[PDB]
């Protein structure tokens, strides 16, 4: 109602690599590709929120 | 200045630094004209984003709120 | 030689890396520089000084 | 990242008080003239 209004401009994804030796990146790289290692998360809330 | 008559480059001088505003203090200039203060001018020390043009003035919304 | 400016202070100087077998010391004196004259040209027009 | 143009409108207020003449008292007029119908 009080004509408070934006305007986005442009957005450019940003990330960071770490300079990983490519034997080592590619290790581990083999690893990670493993059917045991595979990474697992869980929310910190974890909820169902109603 | 009694006219100095010493060599007017003595000392060793350096390589000019490849980069925008280092080779010399002139009233510069934007891309589309606006005109840029020198180098060493106090007012480059921050940043002025500057960015000048609004929203569209909203009156539709106020209307659209009076609706 | 190296050039002093009128009313100076300091004057610093430096040789680039070499190799300093045998060195045998330093010695340092002050001209005025009207008084010396420019050898290593054949002849100096502005040596006005006698 | 971000980047773009954001207004706030008229209601955007961040400072308590007013900005002229605070020292004022609240009820001072400015020096000011009007008419005023009288008859003698």
């Amino acid at each position: 109602v009080d004509g408070a209004s934006i305007k986005f401009d442009s957005i450019c994804l940003y990330a960071t690599f770490f300079p990983m030796a490519h034997n080592t990146a590619s290790t581990l790289e083999a690893m990670l590709r493993n059917d045991t290692n595979d990474q697992s998360f869980n929310d910190y809330l974890s909820a169902a929120n109603m | 200045n009694s006219f100095d008559g010493s060599i007017v480059s003595s000392y060793l001088t350096t390589r000019m630094p490849p980069w925008a505003g280092v080779r010399q203090n002139v009233m510069g200039s934007s891309i589309d004209g606006r005109p840029v203060l020198p180098a060493n001018s106090t007012t480059l020390t921050y940043e002025t984003v500057s960015g000048t043009p609004l929203e569209t003035a909203a009156s539709a919304a106020a209307s659209a709120a009076a609706a | 030689l190296y050039p002093i400016p009128a009313n100076a202070t300091n004057v610093p100087i430096s040789i680039p890396s070499r190799n300093w077998a045998a060195f045998r010391g330093w010695a340092f004196t002050r001209l005025k520089t009207k008084e010396t004259p420019s050898l290593g040209s054949g002849y100096d027009p502005y040596y006005t000084y006698s | 990242d971000i980047r773009g143009v954001l207004d706030r409108g008229p209601t955007f207020k961040p400072y308590s008080g007013t900005a002229y003449n605070a020292l004022a008292p609240k009820g001072a007029p400015n020096p000011c003239e009007w008419d005023e119908a009288a008859t003698a």
